[PDB]
């Protein structure tokens, strides 16, 4: 969900539902996850 | 029995996953205002369709 915010330093006082997008037929496990950045 | 054959072998297996690979699905006409059955992709019942 992508919502605009307005100038703020933390998570609004509000209410915003989450739509799905898409689904895998992967039958894998998960345990961790980490993050990428680009320089 | 000394000339050259072409040999296609096809094999199939089935496991703890899900399928994601199925032939056709066959299909009818739509129709309304009548009492009819109907499947809605995997649902099924009867109505009227409006
Ligand atoms: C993931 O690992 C757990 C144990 O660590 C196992 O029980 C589960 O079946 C695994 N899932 C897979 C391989 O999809």
């Amino acid at each position: 969900k992508h919502t605009p915010i307005n100038l703020e330093r933390d998570l609004p006082q509000g209410f915003s539902a989450l739509e799905p997008l898409v689904d895998l037929p992967i039958g894998i496990n998960i345990t961790r996850f980490q993050t990428l950045l680009a320089l | 029995g000394h000339q050259p054959y072409r040999v296609v072998v096809l094999s199939f297996e089935l496991l703890h996953a899900p399928a994601t690979v199925c032939g056709p699905k066959k299909s009818t006409n739509l129709v309304k205002n009548k009492c009819v059955n109907f499947n809605f992709n995997g649902l099924t019942g009867t109505g009227v369709l409006t």
